[PDB]
Order: structure tokens, then C-alpha cells, then sequence
């Protein structure tokens, strides 16, 4: 498995696999409006095994 | 999503209700299919036009 | 509102407002240079000022 950004409507998706059920998931981001750490934020509360998280 | 990946609690409803999805509920899982229009004669100035002949 | 979605139209709002900041805080990139040789004038003016009010 990857991580795919694609974009849609003008959006980009960016689709994740999530570990405690293993299926992927997308996220929509918006690309002014949103920051790095609301999609962190996003991305533990979609999981909640997900304690550890990082973007370099 | 119909091809099967989840939809994350931040996608908008407006975006959610362009195409067909699965609601899983406890372990059934229900196929809504939303009434959507056109994509292809979704051109934006026709449907500028069915805005105008409307009002 | 099929067509607020479809053409990304708060991220259009969001992006104008994001060139408006731009144009404003970069019309005050240009100032700066200015002001420091206006605060000089005008103080060596107000300066030459009072020397006129207590003669
Ligand atoms: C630049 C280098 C420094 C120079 C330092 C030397 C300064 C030399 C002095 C120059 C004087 C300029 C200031 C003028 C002060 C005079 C005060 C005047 O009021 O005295 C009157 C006496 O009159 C004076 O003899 C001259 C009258 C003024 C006519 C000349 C005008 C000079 C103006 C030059 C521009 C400078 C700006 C003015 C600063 C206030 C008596 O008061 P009063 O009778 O009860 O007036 C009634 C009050 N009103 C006006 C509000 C109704």
C-alpha cells in the first residue's frame, strides 16, 4: 500500500491506511483553510491507535 | 466509498452527496444511491441557463 | 448549491481574501524605508518650531 494524493473538485484527497482496522481511508484537505496539524489532528481522530504521528 | 475506503468525519455532506456510498450502521451495510444530475451536460454556462430560464 | 461544490467556490473566497492580505501587507513593505526618513523630517521640523514659539 501507498499514499495517493489525488485531487477532486478542485480539493486534493490524500488516501491513508489506518493501522487498528486496517482499511484505507481519505482525507480531504483544504489547501488554505486547513494547516498541517488539523490534518494530524484529523488523522487521531479517525484512529484512535494512531498515538504517534509525524510529517517530515 | 464504493470502491470501499472510508470517508473521514471531516468530508463535507455537499462533497459526500455527488456519487453513490455504503452506510454501515452495526453490520449492515446499506448502498444509498443520492438522485444526482448531469456531469456531462454540467457544462457551468448551460447550467447558468437553466438558472436563468428558471427564474 | 450544486454549483457552490463543483466549482470550489470557498476556496476561491478564502484565496481572494489571502490576495488581499498580500497586497496589503506587501503595499507597507515599500513604506518603511519611507517613514524613517519622514520621522527624521518631522522632527527636526517641530524641533525648529519651538525655537520660534519661545523667541
Ligand atoms: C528660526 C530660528 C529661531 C528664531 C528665534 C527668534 C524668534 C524671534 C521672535 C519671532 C516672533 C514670532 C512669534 C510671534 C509671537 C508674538 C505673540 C503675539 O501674540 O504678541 C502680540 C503682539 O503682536 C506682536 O508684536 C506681533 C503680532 C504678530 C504679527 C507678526 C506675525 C509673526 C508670525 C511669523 C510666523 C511665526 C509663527 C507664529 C508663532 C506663534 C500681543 O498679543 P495680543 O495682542 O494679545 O494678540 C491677541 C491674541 N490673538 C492673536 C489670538 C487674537
Amino acid at each position: 500500500d501507498d499514499v495517493t494524493v489525488v485531487y477532486q473538485n478542485g480539493l486534493p484527497v490524500i488516501s491513508v491506511r489506518l493501522p487498528s482496522r486496517r482499511e484505507r481511508c481519505q482525507f480531504t484537505l483544504k489547501p488554505i483553510s486547513d494547516s498541517v496539524g488539523v490534518f494530524l489532528r484529523q488523522l487521531q481522530e479517525e484512529d484512535r491507535g494512531i498515538d504517534r504521528v509525524a510529517i517530515y | 466509498s464504493p470502491d470501499g475506503v472510508r470517508v473521514a468525519a471531516s468530508t463535507g455532506i455537499d462533497l459526500l452527496l455527488l456519487d453513490d456510498f455504503k452506510l454501515v450502521i452495526n453490520d449492515l451495510t446499506y448502498h444509498v444511491r443520492p438522485p444526482k444530475r448531469d456531469l456531462l451536460s454540467h457544462e457551468n454556462a448551460a447550467t447558468l441557463n437553466d438558472v436563468k430560464t428558471l427564474v | 448549491q450544486q454549483l457552490y461544490t463543483t466549482l470550489c467556490i470557498e476556496q476561491h473566497q478564502l484565496n481572494k481574501e489571502r490576495e488581499l492580505i498580500e497586497r496589503l501587507e506587501d503595499l507597507k513593505e515599500q513604506l518603511a524605508p519611507l517613514e524613517k526618513v519622514r520621522i527624521e523630517i518631522s522632527r527636526k521640523a517641530e524641533k525648529r518650531t519651538t525655537l520660534v514659539l519661545w523667541g
